[PDB]
């Protein structure tokens, strides 16, 4: 399988600072299900995105439905399914920092994944049990869909 | 629709002396976005004072504390209709238009909101007002029976909807409606097949309710030990069948997509049932069934930490907190610490609310064998909890001894009591030979604490 | 008609009753709860503050019942546990446990005169224990289903009882016979209580209707629409002039006895109410639920 | 009586019973179908 994570999230705001740079954005999204923040910066140049639309984003370890661990590396001459093949947008980073409410006697109870896709950052804040996926220096991806509905 | 669409995002940018535009504009949009009509009943209330003082009629007015009615603004629409009420009586030369029914469609809709304004009083009241003064309508005479068919459905409900139908045979609501009032017993299982095919005539076909009922009433039949007999097989296949005659005339329908799930999970897949389940999740997931049929799959697959807040979710809803049936499903292959403890807490709080089940005090005595197994077979571990541990075998037994008099039972008789009763009994001889270790280990902390203070005195 | 004090984390799991005192017996001062947490806490409504005073343990269930005794200043909790226990809000001290086994425990109901405890039993019949004696003295014949609810008049003149079924039955504490046989209701009944002339009987159904039945000819004085939810407990006004509903949907309306009228509603409870009760005055209105928050409700 | 013309054909209603049925979007059976005959084929 391989998927880390699998939820619905809809934007509510983007650029509340202002808009910074001319091809990225702030999207401050929220989850329907399970209640975790979301920080995603998409190439807004290239995937325009509206306010109250809604994504499917799966963080997955592999794009492969075997799950078979991808080495890393750009092979475009590639006949193997794809988990691609049903998502607008898609891309490769690497998770670096895994913050939490931690303290010296009991647990987390919500965590804080900081994953930066080469430049483009993303802080999936929420509870700490469907965390349990992300651990420091890691590949992941993003596998996002926006919804008709 | 699309080109008076495109005629109306034509006449609105341009000021012609707009005066109708904003009614048309709304006209369509309730279908669409609820909030557009708003917004144009809004404009639109407010340009027809302009040009002369003349007070808005009320059917605007009425029909937007209509599209209020089903937001959360219950007062302002309930304002709405109560001034809409007003108007309507002004207009005693409006006989063409007939002021009357305006009148009556305002307090219809007002009677409803007053419905679901936690007032059934009052409710009653108006409908009862529409009824003295037009005895040949329908729906206020059909809502009054679900009036009466909260308090039960033996009271004026089963009356009302069959006089109802009576007065109207050829209304496919109250019809319906009188295939409802079976659904409460079930024991016009096979019998109720006859009284949903009464407007199965051509006439009135296609009708995708009075199929997905049968279609329904056929899946009832499912879940029995008899299977093996080449019975319900058949019975699968027959539902399939309607199902798919229901999927050929109508691709759109969710509910064809929920029963072929549903048949396919009998079928044992469970992997192909996640797949065809996901159409219906991901076109509407508010609705009481897929939850439940989606985390059985979850709770199948060992997971049951995908499918305890699935089943909390249904129970967000505004009807009840502790259900039987959530909770019957929510322990199904629980083991690990946190799903046992806790298992025993969701289940005291089902049995609060309804102890007479023998289910729910059937599972709170495994449950507690369960823990007093994990408790008194491989530990050796902390003293307190072996004192405890005795106190909740001899609660389960005592429910073990309360169990076997009860006549009923779930379908099947529980004269299978015999073997956790020796499973209690070999757990009372392991925690008596575990008390043993428990006073060993409390020797063993006293001489630890005795061989610190002795270096805390050194120091 | 506001909100007094807001106890923030009352307990660690949901409280399913709550008890506070009316006379000025060392009761009206002193707040006992029931939760599922086994942890009879004995609040102590002192200086306008809610402050605990003890916490009695034993019960190997959560508390399904809370009651101060009218004329003692003592309480007793009962459970599923089939271990009704007495305790003493002078010492937190247990008196008694009265083995009420296998299962047949239920909710309490003190007598006025508090020599008398009422327990529901599994069979249908309405079992009446001795405070002082702990055994089954006499046994109230009217089977049927369960026994979901007991109420004791505040002057001891009537008895009436809440079945699964929506069937009141009123009983005659005075000889122990059943006189009346009400059928108003076809859904289980949560709660009742009398009112505090004994003239008035309201009834919390799973209908979302507080059907005040009369109690002297057994009679309907009026269907008041309740809440959308069930209404899990009901309370009089010791000075008798309205009652106050909790029902299964974080809404706490006070409900006017006279005029069947909402005159204040509470929305302070993130999850459903369980527990309302008055104060010796009627000012303060405690209440409890799943949000585990007592919330003390001041109507001047 | 006139009562009953005269509300039905003024009024309109944008839901009825069959509307619940079908949802709001488009999900037609060809993404639905090839899966019932695909499991139908393996038995």
């Amino acid at each position: 399988a391989g998927i880390l994570f699998e939820d619905i999230f809809d934007v509510k705001d983007i650029d509340p600072e202002g808009k910074k740079f001319d091809r990225v954005s702030r999207l401050h999204c929220e989850s329907e299900s399970f209640k975790m923040d979301l920080i995603l910066d998409v190439n807004i140049q290239i995937y325009p995105v509206d306010l109250g639309d809604k994504f499917r984003l799966v963080i997955a370890s592999t794009l492969y439905e075997d799950g078979t661990l991808d080495d890393g590396e750009y092979n475009p001459t590639d006949d193997r399914p794809s988990r691609a093949d049903q998502f607008e947008y898609v891309m490769y980073g690497k998770v670096y920092r895994i913050e939490g409410d931690e303290t010296s006697t009991e647990a987390a109870t919500r965590l804080s994944a900081y994953v930066s896709y080469g430049g483009l950052l993303m802080r999936l804040q929420g509870d700490a049990n469907n965390l349990h996926g992300f651990e420091v220096d890691s590949r992941v991806y993003l596998l996002m869909k926006k919804l008709a509905f | 629709r699309d080109i008076a669409k495109g005629h109306l995002k034509k006449v609105t940018e341009q000021y012609p002396d707009d005066v109708e535009a904003w009614i048309e504009l709304a006209q369509i949009l309730e279908q669409t976005d609820i909030q557009g009509a708003l917004s144009a009943y809004g404009t639109a209330t407010r340009i027809l004072q302009e040009k002369v003082q003349a007070d808005v009629p009320p059917e605007i007015l009425n029909n937007v504390g209509a599209l209020h009615f089903r937001l959360g603004n219950l007062g302002e629409a309930k304002k709405y209709f109560l001034a809409s009420l007003d108007r309507a009586k002004a207009e005693a030369e409006h006989d063409e238009h007939y002021y009357n029914a305006i009148s009556v469609t305002t307090s219809y809709n007002l009677a409803r909101l007053y419905e679901a304004m936690c007032e059934f009083h009052e409710a009653e009241k108006l409908y009862k007002n529409i009824l003295r003064e037009h005895p040949n309508y329908v729906d206020c005479y059909l809502r009054l029976g679900a009036m009466a068919r909260d308090k039960g459905n033996f009271y004026e409900a089963s009356d009302w909807f069959k006089e109802a139908l009576q007065i109207n045979q050829d209304h496919p609501d109250a019809w319906s409606l009188i295939g409802n009032l079976h659904l409460a017993k079930q024991e016009w299982g096979p019998g109720q097949k006859k009284f949903e095919r009464i407007l199965k005539q051509p006439s009135t076909q296609s009708d995708t309710y009075s199929m997905l009922a049968l279609g329904n009433v056929w899946l009832q039949t499912l879940h029995q030990p008899t299977r093996d007999r080449e019975k319900e097989k058949r019975h699968q296949d027959r539902a399939l069948a309607i199902y798919k005659q229901v999927l050929r005339n109508d691709a759109k329908n969710l509910y064809a997509a929920n029963g072929i799930g549903a048949v396919l999970a009998h079928k044992g897949y469970f992997r192909e049932a996640r797949d065809v389940f996901a159409q219906v999740r991901e076109a509407t997931a508010d609705i009481s069934d897929v939850w439940l049929n989606l985390a059985h799959i979850y709770v199948e697959q060992k997971q049951y930490i995908s499918a305890v807040q699935m089943y909390e979710n249904c129970l967000r809803k505004f009807y009840k907190h502790q259900n039987t049936e959530v909770v019957l499903y929510l322990a199904r292959a629980l083991f690990k610490c946190g799903k046992l403890q806790e298992c025993k807490q969701t289940l005291l709080k089902a049995r609060h609310v309804a102890p007479s089940d023998t289910v729910l005090m059937f599972n709170v005595a495994l449950v507690l064998q369960r823990l007093a197994t994990s408790v008194l077979k491989d530990e050796k571990s902390n003293l307190k909890e072996v004192l405890n541990a005795v106190k909740e075998l001899e609660l389960a037994h005592r429910y073990f001894s309360y169990l076997s008099k009860v006549g009923d039972k779930m379908r099947f008789d529980l004269a299978l009591a015999a073997t956790e009763a020796r499973q209690c009994s070999d757990l009372l001889s392991q925690a008596q030979y575990h008390v043993a270790r428990a006073r060993k280990q409390d020797e063993e902390e006293r001489e630890l604490r005795a061989k610190q203070e002795q270096e805390k005195e050194l120091l | 008609y506001g909100i007094l004090f807001k106890q923030e984390q009352a307990h660690d799991d949901a409280i399913w009753s709550v008890a506070w005192g009316t006379n000025k017996k060392e009761n009206s001062e002193t707040v006992v709860t029931g939760s599922l947490d086994d942890l009879v806490k004995v609040w102590k409504w002192r200086d306008e503050r809610l402050d605990l005073q003890w916490s009695l343990e034993g019960h190997q269930l959560g508390v399904v019942s809370v009651d101060i005794s009218h004329t003692l200043p003592i309480a007793a909790s009962s459970s599923l546990d089939a271990h009704i226990r007495l305790w003493d809000l002078e010492n937190g001290k247990q008196i008694k446990s009265i083995d009420a086994g296998p299962v047949d425990a239920w909710t309490l109901a003190f007598s006025p005169d508090s020599q008398y405890l009422a327990t529901g039993t599994h069979v249908g019949k309405v079992n009446i224990f001795g405070v002082e004696s702990g055994k089954k003295e006499y046994s109230l014949d009217t089977r049927g289903k369960f026994i979901l609810s007991i109420a004791y008049s505040p002057d001891g003149k009537y008895l009436a009882s809440g079945a699964i079924d929506g069937i009141i039955n009123i009983f005659d504490i005075a000889t122990g016979k059943l006189l009346h046989t009400l059928e108003g209701h076809a859904m289980p009944i949560r709660s009742l209580t009398f009112s505090p002339d004994s003239q008035l009987l309201v009834t919390a159904s799973d209908d979302g209707y507080i059907k005040i039945y009369d109690v002297q000819h057994a009679n309907l004085a009026g269907t008041l629409s309740g809440h959308a939810s069930w209404v899990l407990n009901v309370a009089f006004c010791p000075d008798d002039t309205h009652f106050v509903s909790s029902s299964s949907d974080k809404s706490v309306k006070v409900w006017d006895v006279g005029t069947r009228t909402c005159v204040h509603t509470f929305f302070d409870h993130q999850d459903q109410v369980w527990g309302v009760k008055y104060n010796g005055n009627g000012s303060k209105i405690v209440s409890v639920g799943d949000d585990q928050e007592i919330h003390i409700y001041d109507c001047p | 009586v006139d009562v009953t013309r005269d509300i039905v054909s003024r009024e309109r209603v944008w839901r009825t019973r069959t509307t619940i049925l079908q949802s709001t979007g488009k999900n037609f059976s060809k993404n639905i179908f090839a899966i019932l005959q695909s499991v139908k084929a393996r038995e």
